């Protein structure tokens, strides 16, 4: 009925450095033409991550930094390379592109911790 | 500094076309999606249109569907804005602005103006309001397009001046006034000369008011 | 297409006073795609608050936002000299993009009467074969104001035209300019050309008159 955005709240990225998290989205119709990005926020200031444009039923393909599948409504991301600075809070984006209407929608953030 | 400079406004017959652009720095342009916004002579703001990042993306205002055409050159750092069969009603500033990466219009162009008329560029024919405290003034009638500046004895006099929103007439032709109040007493003694500047028609006007 | 409804119109407040400002829409927008932006006259729009809640970079903290659902605010908790401009909300979750109409903020000061005065037609446009009669209304607040245009004491419909400056830098008061149009032919047929004026100002409205 309107654009909605789920993230879970908490991650801990692994030894690794890798944190996995869905992001899933909730849209009155059903689009074909998905567009997703990854947002850093801290304090204000944004920076993107990653994106990728995505036709629904035809796989989730970025890279060097970012991985993704998507099923349904939901994209599994999965962020590498995580360092120590980048213990911080990951906004999933994601803007329904066709068919019309198009819809905006702002996830609340992922607090990815890494250690 | 973001930065963005539009240019390709100015005056177009109904039916005809016009294509504005804005010139985009400060900022990577192709991470941006983009917007042309415009706002009818004392009127709000209407959006009227979208492109994507990359362009394959394009959204319009139902006012303007089938006769404008949003485009981008992303090596350029240029958006365009494609106008066809303009209306009369199509006349207003036209403002690029770019979408923040949450959502928000974050930085807007200073506008450029777009007259659609079957007019005929024409400077104005400059009448007196004679006084008879006292106001005088003078009426810059029958111009076209918009804008005339005016002011008073070469800007000497700047205290007590009115110039007054033109009108549109149903001729298509733009009347102002301008006036000015001044003291009684320097009325035979002060010379009141009103300094019209027609720039689209590079016309230059003095008018000398007299009781 | 999500219909925004600002209110009020115009506030009127006096410089130092808080300000309110209220935006409806008329279905559920997400807080995180409402915004507020303002416009001052020649000046394209600024981005002041998105999100419904974030100041956008150098925005000063007196402006704050607030709301959620269909029914948000605008608060400017003491209003300084460069805040009296005009205050557009919008949506910018789906397509299409839109705006309110806008809300006006105003100097309120006290009531002034405007200054009424009548101009005939010059000689030299009666000789080019048109006469445009004007009145003037000078230096009046607030901006409500009516103009009636008599001609041998008949009420005259369609045939003038009017235009109102931005509220004074100085004194804070608005002027008004009316014309009306007539050919010269019609000019000559009459002797009394009159503008009645109604303002709150005005104990009674005003006329200022001329014959031919």
């Amino acid at each position: 009925k309107a654009m909605h955005v789920a993230q879970p709240a908490v991650v801990l990225a692994s030894s690794r450095g890798i944190a996995s998290f869905v992001c899933e989205y909730a849209s009155p119709g059903k689009a074909t033409e998905v567009r997703v990005t990854v947002l850093r926020q801290a304090d204000s200031q944004v920076t993107e991550v990653c994106a990728a444009t995505y036709m629904m039923g035809n796989e989730l393909t970025f890279d060097s930094i970012c991985t993704g599948t998507s099923s349904g409504n939901q994209v599994n991301l999965t962020i590498q390379g995580l360092r120590a600075m980048d213990t911080g809070l990951y906004i999933c984006k994601v803007e329904l592109m066709y068919p019309p209407p198009y819809y905006l929608g702002i996830g609340n953030g992922t607090q990815i911790y890494v250690i | 500094q973001v930065q963005l400079v539009e240019s390709g406004g100015g005056v177009v017959q109904p039916g005809r076309s016009l294509r504005l652009s804005c010139a985009a720095s400060g900022f990577t342009f192709s991470s941006y999606t983009m917007h042309w916004v415009r706002q009818a002579p004392g009127k709000g703001l209407e959006w009227v249109t979208f492109i994507s990042y990359d362009g394959n993306n394009k959204y319009y205002a139902d006012s303007v569907k089938g006769r404008f055409t949003i485009s981008r050159d992303n090596s350029k750092n240029t958006l365009y804005l494609q106008m066809n069969s303009l209306r009369a009603e199509d006349t207003a500033i036209y403002y690029c602005a770019r979408t923040g990466w949450l959502g928000p219009f974050d930085y807007w162009g200073q506008g450029t103006l777009v007259t659609v008329s079957s007019a005929s560029t024409k400077g104005p024919s400059v009448f007196p309001l004679a006084p008879s405290t006292a106001a005088l003034g003078c009426l810059v009638k029958d111009y076209f397009p918009e804008p005339v500046t005016v002011s008073w004895n070469s800007g000497a006099l700047t205290s007590g001046v009115h110039t007054f929103p033109a009108v549109l007439q149903s001729s298509g032709l733009y009347s102002l006034s301008s006036v000015v109040t001044v003291p009684s007493s320097s009325l035979g003694t002060q010379t009141y000369i009103c300094n019209v500047n027609h720039k689209p028609s590079n016309t230059k006007v003095d008018k000398r008011v007299e009781p | 297409e999500i219909v925004l409804t600002q209110s009020p119109g115009t506030l009127s407040l006096s410089p130092g006073e808080r300000a309110t400002l209220s935006c409806r829409a008329s279905q559920s927008v997400g807080s995180s795609y409402l915004a507020w932006y303002q416009q001052k006259p020649g000046q394209a729009p600024r981005l002041l608050i998105y999100g419904a809640f974030s100041r956008a970079t150098g925005i000063p903290d007196r402006f704050s936002g607030s709301g959620s659902g269909t029914d948000f605010t605008l608060t400017i908790s003491r209003l300084e000299p460069e805040d009296f401009a005009v205050y557009y909300c919008q949506q910018y979750g789906s397509s299409p993009w839109t705006f309110g109409q806008g809300t006006k903020v105003e100097i309120k000061r006290t009531v002034a009467a405007p200054s009424v005065f009548i101009f005939p037609p010059s000689d030299e446009q009666l000789k080019s074969g048109t006469a445009s009669v004007v009145c003037l209304l000078n230096n009046f607040y607030p901006r409500e104001a009516k103009v009636q245009w008599k001609v041998d004491n008949a009420l005259q419909s369609g045939n003038s035209q009017e235009s109102v400056t931005e509220q004074d830098s100085k004194d804070s008061t608005y002027s008004l300019s009316s014309t009306l149009t007539l050919s010269k032919a019609d000019y000559e047929k009459h002797k009394v050309y009159a503008c009645e004026v109604t303002h709150q100002g005005l104990s009674s409205p005003v006329t200022k008159s001329f014959n031919r």
